[PDB]
């Protein structure tokens, strides 16, 4: 369901990276694979080449935690008018504060010591359940 | 108008009640104080950031920050904002 | 352009927003509208430092890249019992504990 289309009509757009993450750009292909692009450091930018109709959705390269682009989960390349490229804002979401929580505490200590911390049996699974690119195309479609 | 969330060891916050509504745990709470035993001071604190950094940052195009939360306190806050819903 | 505050005294602590441009009278008329006590029975501190009413948030070190929404200032509050101030007092926060093994 959600795949670019094969339109083979050029379209140049501007990531920029507005966000603390180094950024993770994935192109969503004809079949519907999520394909990683080079990085992007925070605060950094990049003309890059794509097509109109293409699908493309931005993470933290990182720990995969969701980001915006234009204030949504999705990007895609318009027609470029006047030979002006297009603009892909990439930012931090406002994550709740749950969310934020397990960022942190994921990024101190490794997966295998998840159990070893004292908290309820309900927040060992909430740690492991990772950010997922493959998760987050399951429930867009 | 505000309303009071007093954290366990007995620091009386005083907040926007719009903002404390962020939490749906607190507006069952409210249904115009509310005592909070499990959540201490230096936890709650944080809370009421939060409030005030979701209000300010929720649909706005001006670029947001990192909220930023101490290693200290991330297992606390954790706990908190699961059971606040927030 | 927007600040944020925590106004403390004791064990009380306010969350609000001011503009830049305000006054520390006018910040002490929003302390009026909480805690029910009128502005000459507040004094307003930044640290150790007396604030003087006329005088706007701006000038006084309360700017809305120090003053954030996620990280607000602190402003000192101490009331008037009948005839004289109080000190200053400000309750500290609890201690969080060790940091776990694992962190
Ligand atoms: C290194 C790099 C190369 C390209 C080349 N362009 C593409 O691969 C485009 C992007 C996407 O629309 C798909 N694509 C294609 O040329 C079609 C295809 C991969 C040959 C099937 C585009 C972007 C980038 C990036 C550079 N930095 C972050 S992404």
């Amino acid at each position: 369901v959600l795949r670019s289309v094969n339109s083979r009509e050029p379209s140049q757009v501007i990531f920029c990276n507005r966000s603390p993450r180094v950024v993770l750009p994935v192109w969503l292909n004809f079949d519907g694979e999520p394909q990683p692009y080079p990085t992007l450091p925070p605060g950094t930018g990049r003309r890059i080449h794509s097509y109109r109709g293409h699908l493309w959705l931005f993470r933290d390269a990182g720990t995969h935690d969701g980001l915006l682009v234009n204030q949504t989960e999705l990007f895609v390349p318009s027609l470029n008018v006047d030979g002006q490229p297009i603009f892909a804002n990439i930012t931090l979401p406002v994550y709740t504060l749950k969310e934020r929580c397990l960022q942190v505490v994921r990024s101190l200590v490794k997966p295998e010591n998840y159990r070893r911390l004292d908290i309820v049996r309900s927040l060992y699974e909430d740690l492991e359940d990772h950010p997922n690119v493959q998760k987050d195309l399951e429930r867009l479609t | 108008m505000y309303v009071k969330l007093i954290s366990s060891d007995g620091h009386e916050f005083i907040v926007k009640r719009e903002h404390a509504l962020t939490s749906g745990t607190i507006k069952a709470m409210l249904s115009n104080e509310v005592n909070f035993r499990e959540i201490p001071s230096h936890v709650l604190s944080k809370v009421c950031m939060y409030f005030t950094y979701k209000v300010r940052y929720t649909n706005s195009s001006t670029e947001i920050p990192e909220f930023p939360i101490a290693p200290e306190i991330a297992l606390e806050l954790l706990m908190a904002a699961n059971f606040l819903d927030c | 352009m927007d600040v944020f505050l925590m106004i403390r005294r004791h064990k009380t602590t306010i969350f609000t927003d001011a503009k830049e441009s305000s006054t520390v009278f006018e910040l002490k008329r929003i302390v009026e509208g909480i805690l029910k006590r009128p502005p000459d029975e507040q004094r307003l501190y930044k640290d150790d430092q007396l604030l003087d009413d006329g005088k706007t948030l701006g000038e006084c070190g309360f700017t809305s890249q120090t003053a954030r929404p996620q990280a607000p200032a602190t402003v000192g509050l101490a009331f008037r019992a009948d005839d004289t101030f109080e000190a200053l007092c400000i309750e500290p926060f609890s201690s969080p504990p060790e940091l776990p093994d694992v962190m």
